[PDB]
């Protein structure tokens, strides 16, 4: 039946770089909230979001959802000196039984740069890496980001907090796992009143016959 | 020497429209024709700049 077609290409753009290099934007954001050195030095200065700094700039999306995965080197040394393969990993509960979550939502297996590490039980071990999706997805291993955690004031400091999972917000974008020669081609959708995303999480075609 | 013609000005009454410095009054006289020449810039910068053009090629017709 009618299904999407699988997507074969690595992006050649990040999400957060699809902004002209050589423009400002018209937006502003907030540079300095002090003027320096302590004593009641409170303002609020903006800027220009512009080429020197893009990591302040607005943008239309933002990257797919996350639920962190442990993080495990292949060199032995640099792991730690217990047995945690059980104990660490990543799990949903259902009706009081917990099963490992295998492989999961798709997320980059890893950063650039960094070849050996890969999530605990993130990828498909026959141990294939998801690296091609770093570009609109987020890290296995890393939190999604960080939201704040409470109201600052003259008082009290602002306070941020990680996110460790995620959930979909509107204006996400994300890529599916990728489909692999010994790897499965389709899956059979479970029949429910509800689904999201239904495309399986080990890789190919879902369908609901 | 003197006008021709005026504009009635668009309101809820008037009497005897005829115009008080001489000529015939009108609710649509002869329209405005408006002119000018288009502005044509001098050379812009070789980097982007956001702001207006204000340098321009003197210029008449």
């Amino acid at each position: 039946e009618n299904v999407p077609f699988h997507s074969s290409y690595a992006h050649s753009q990040s999400l957060d770089r699809l902004m002209n290099p050589l423009i400002d934007q018209y937006l502003y954001y907030l540079s300095k909230t002090i003027n320096g050195s302590g004593q009641n030095q409170q303002t609020l200065k903006f800027s220009v979001a512009g080429p020197s700094n893009m990591a302040v700039q607005g943008r239309n999306y933002i990257p797919g959802p996350s639920y962190r995965q442990q993080r495990v080197s292949t060199t032995v040394t640099q792991n730690n000196n217990s047995e945690f393969a059980w104990p660490g990993a990543s799990s949903w509960a259902l009706n009081g039984r917990n099963s490992l979550m295998n492989p999961g939502p798709a997320m980059a297996s890893h950063k650039e740069g960094e070849d050996r590490f890969f999530p605990l039980s993130g990828s498909l071990i026959f141990i294939t890496n998801e690296e091609e999706i770093k570009t609109t997805n987020p890290v296995a291993t890393e939190s999604y980001g960080q939201v704040a955690t409470n109201h600052q004031s003259a008082q009290a400091q602002a306070q941020t907090g990680w996110v460790q999972n995620q959930g979909i917000l509107p204006g996400m974008v994300w890529q599916d796992r990728d489909v692999y020669l010994q790897g499965p081609i389709w899956a059979k959708i479970p029949h429910t009143d509800g689904n999201f995303h239904p495309s399986p999480l080990m890789g190919g075609f879902g369908m609901k016959h | 020497q003197g006008p021709i013609w005026a504009k009635i000005p668009h309101t809820d009454g008037n009497f005897h429209p005829s115009p008080l410095m001489g000529g015939f009054g009108m609710k649509h006289p002869p329209p405005q024709i408006l002119i000018k020449n288009t502005p044509v810039p001098a050379d812009p910068p070789t980097a982007f700049n956001k702001d207006k053009l204000n340098s321009f090629i003197t210029q008449y017709s």
